[PDB]
């Protein structure tokens, strides 16, 4: 079956090179073409280029001589390389399996890439537990605050995923060079504190992970 | 270069209804040789990567439901969903493939449902955040509707404007509601000088805004 996974840096400084790898599974790069599409934070899709089967490459006129696409059939990978970077290049990068015209077109999960001078910094994870004695009820909402990181993105799950129902993870808001996000989870009063509730935060750009169990105030 | 102008920007509809969006290309996308129009429609659900719904202006991809229908030729095309369901919540894009792929600005399809009052939760700063000199008070407003809701923070009865960051989750495609996070960021210094901390959620759903608050002591 088809599988495309892109691997990139996460944070790259302006005027530096950017290299993203797209590893494919279940098909030959010699039979299908592979293009690159980007999407700036909260904006539309921008086609960057494509590497065809016969090996021919085509790029978007916008980034004429700044972008290059190549591949290694042995390694079963395609690479996007960009130089003379601009902060506008900050975006989610996707590789997609395409054909001349027809069925197949399947995209990868994409990778986030930010072009900036800011230095990458890991997040601080604070537990958001209830008022203690201010409001009992059937439902109870716990939280997890993630602040002070750079760059995006950050990942949050509750109880390593076993708890995904009634979860609300809010988008990050840039707060002066650093990012802040929060996630809430609502559960029955029967579970917490009885059964345990932990949020798991992952910040790949800093190769960090934090588990914070939510304990009664 | 080919420019794709899409419309409408955003559409609001009730489950079961029907809607259409148009895509107009700066030039004909009809290829005389293959007698084909190179235009496709992509669906991007909140948080996932785009998925092609239709290729060659009117050919549903493998697995796409019948309610999705595309048409047009030359410079004018349109997409239609027979009975817009909940899972249809997403942003729709059209891509022309006559010359160097280009994407439309996109069409944001949202769902309409009945007014719903938010479930509000207030969280004082955590013991461990305090120890670092920071003091965030968090307020969660969950599962409400419509989107436009306001949040006012009141420190000791005085409305504070500085240090508030707000985040709205994409529309939940299950209950069609929204959720938002409100964070009042203060220094441990100013936080410990005041005592009453409140979060007010005034919304259409109620003449009297929903209030939740606490006191440090
Ligand atoms: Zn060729
Ligand atoms: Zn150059
Ligand atoms: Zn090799
Ligand atoms: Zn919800
Ligand atoms: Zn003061």
């Amino acid at each position: 079956e088809v599988m495309l996974v892109e691997s990139g840096p996460g944070l790259v400084a302006p005027s530096q090179s950017l290299s993203i790898t797209c590893t494919v599974s279940g098909f030959s790069l010699s039979d299908y073409g592979v293009s690159w599409i980007r999407q700036p934070p909260g904006k539309g899709l921008e086609w960057l280029g494509v590497i065809w089967g016969d090996g021919s490459t085509y790029y978007a006129s916008a980034l004429k001589f700044r972008l290059t696409i190549s591949k290694d059939s042995s390694k079963s990978q395609v690479f996007l390389n960009m130089h003379s970077l601009q902060t506008d290049d900050s975006a989610m990068y996707y590789c997609a399996k395409h054909t001349y015209g027809g069925p197949g077109d399947s995209w990868g999960q994409g990778t986030s890439v930010t072009v900036s001078s800011a230095s990458t910094t890991p997040p601080s994870v604070f537990p958001l537990a209830p008022g203690s004695a201010a409001q009992t009820n059937s439902m109870v909402t716990l939280g997890c605050l993630v602040k002070g990181y750079f760059p995006e993105p950050v990942t949050v799950t509750w109880n390593s995923g076993s708890l995904s129902s009634g979860v609300h993870t809010f988008p990050a808001v840039l707060q002066s060079d650093l990012y802040t996000l929060s996630s809430s989870v609502t559960v029955p009063s029967s579970p917490r504190p009885s059964e345990t509730v932990t949020c798991n935060v992952a910040h790949p750009a800093s190769s960090t992970k934090v588990d914070k169990k939510i304990v009664p105030r | 270069d080919i420019q794709m102008t899409q419309s409408p920007s955003s559409l609001a509809v009730s489950p079961g209804e029907k809607v259409t969006m148009s895509c107009r290309s700066s030039q004909s996308l009809f290829n005389s040789r293959t007698r084909k129009n190179y235009l496709a429609w992509y669906q991007q659900k909140p948080g996932q990567s785009p998925t092609k719904l239709i290729y060659w202006a009117s050919t549903r991809e493998s697995g796409v439901p019948d309610r999705f229908t595309g048409s047009g030729s030359g410079t004018d095309f349109t997409l239609t969903i027979s009975s817009v369901q909940a899972e249809d919540l997403a942003i729709y894009y059209c891509k022309q493939s006559y010359d160097l792929p280009t994407f439309g600005a996109g069409t944001k399809l949202e769902l309409k449902r009945s007014d719903a009052a938010p479930t509000v939760s207030i969280f004082p700063p955590s013991s461990e955040q305090l120890t670092s000199g920071g003091a965030s008070v968090v307020c969660f407003l969950n599962n409400f509707y419509p989107k436009d809701i306001n949040v006012k923070w009141k420190i000791d009865g005085s409305e504070r404007q500085n240090g508030v960051l707000n985040s709205w989750t994409d529309q939940d495609s299950k209950d069609s509601t929204y959720s938002m996070s409100s964070t009042l960021t203060l220094t441990k210094d100013e936080y410990e000088r005041h005592n009453s901390y409140t979060c007010e959620a005034t919304h259409k759903t109620s003449t009297s805004p929903i209030v939740k608050s606490f006191n440090r002591n």
